[PDB]
């Protein structure tokens, strides 16, 4: 199950 | 024993050749269970193990929307990092991301990790404490400040201590027959005359799981590194792994040499000796 | 810009028995960047019906792939893996050895 949290761009 | 769920993401820019390649892969321990590929027919997250196929259309819709969201972030990242390092639009660049959680034998939280690389090199990594960042260079410092402003560390800590381990446990239960098995190495030794002065002994470990294994040579009980070759652990393609270790020995000395094999599935470490 | 040259292993899934159906594997690992060409060869000729694992990477960020095809080893037939990568001034052919 992928995170939908804590995945922000650079 | 310990377990892990890990996700691996690769994005590659294609200058003058359109949209970037994006590939996502999910593993429980050493077993692939999910894949996404931007170059594939489906444009969906796909199953790659028997025990994940039984998830409902909600799971696959959810994972597909999320992996596409990851894809979109990496598409932006490629443009941003080209800028940060002022590189030409002529060259191909690579972004990699890896995150996941380890559980101990009690299936409780042990560590989480989130690592990010640009062009094969550490860019920014979350520390053991899951509250602070290691930035590789001044450009990653820009990212680090942006991620501290958005409290990204807190967000990942919550996934890694919560959702990550909770879905790992589920996957372990649903895949009990595959994921909670240990396959002992089947072992044997082979012998190749190389000259009138030397011979190779090759110690084999076949059809084992998981991948973690130690093959060591001894000469009269003394650890032998010299004149050895050790190949990387390799997939057999059936969910099992293979490895070998070889030593070049003087003619007539074969019986002085023992091969030692350690694996999670061996109640006791094996000693092998050449028997013609 | 890291460049790592691929390590290549060509091997069978099961111990080779002449006349017995099996899988020929070409494992390519430790490479960067990800663009790589891999073909399995039968008597120096490309095999069409070849499958590959989904690109993944190790702790050091280097990539790995498995290329595999159904085959029946004989005593006469030579199998090999041809790999091309930006690190290689020309393609590397690794012959299948039964005992490696």
């Amino acid at each position: 199950n992928l995170s939908a949290l804590g995945i922000f761009s650079t | 024993g310990s377990h892990s769920m890990r996700y691996f993401f690769t994005s590659v820019s294609r200058p003058g050749r359109g949209e970037p390649r994006f590939i996502a892969v999910g593993y429980v321990d050493d077993t692939q269970f999910v894949r996404f590929d931007s170059d594939a027919a489906s444009q969906r997250m796909e199953p790659r193990a028997p025990w994940i196929e039984q998830e409902g259309p909600e799971y696959w819709d959810g994972e597909t929307r999320k992996v596409k969201a990851h894809s979109q972030t990496h598409r932006v990242d490629l443009g941003t990092l080209r800028g940060y390092y002022n590189q030409s639009e002529a060259g191909s660049h690579t972004v990699q991301r890896m995150y996941g959680c380890d559980v101990g034998s009690d299936w409780r939280f042990l560590r989480g990790y989130h690592q990010y690389a640009y062009d094969g090199k550490d860019y920014i990594a979350l520390k053991e404490d899951l509250r602070s960042w290691t930035a590789a260079d001044m450009a990653a410092q820009t990212t680090k400040h942006k991620w501290e402003a958005a409290h990204v560390a807190e967000q990942l800590r919550a996934y890694l201590e919560g959702t990550c381990v909770e879905w790992l446990r589920r996957y372990l239960e649903n895949g009990k027959e595959t994921l909670q098995r240990t396959d002992a190495p089947k072992t044997h030794m082979t012998h190749h005359a190389v000259s009138d002065h030397e011979a190779t002994l090759r110690c084999w470990a076949l059809s084992f799981y998981p991948a973690e294994i130690t093959l060591t040579w001894q000469r009269d009980g003394e650890d032998q590194t010299q004149d050895t070759e050790l190949v990387e652990t390799r997939p057999a393609g059936d969910g099992t792994f293979q490895k070998w270790a070889a030593v070049v020995v003087p003619s007539g000395q074969e019986q002085r040499y023992t091969c030692h094999v350690q694996h999670e599935g061996l109640p006791k470490p094996l000693t092998l000796r050449w028997e013609p | 810009m890291i460049q790592r040259t691929p390590k290549i292993q060509v091997y069978s899934r099961h111990p080779a028995e002449n006349g017995k159906s099996n899988f020929l594997n070409c494992y390519v690992s430790g490479f960067h960047p990800s663009d790589i060409e891999v073909d399995l060869l039968k008597n120096g000729e490309r095999i069409e019906k070849v499958e590959h694992s989904d690109l993944s990477f190790s702790k050091d960020w280097s990539f790995y792939l498995l290329y595999y095809t159904e085959f029946t080893p004989t005593e006469k037939d030579e199998y090999a893996c041809r790999v091309n990568h930006v690190t290689l001034s020309q393609p590397k052919i690794v012959k299948w050895d039964r005992d490696m």
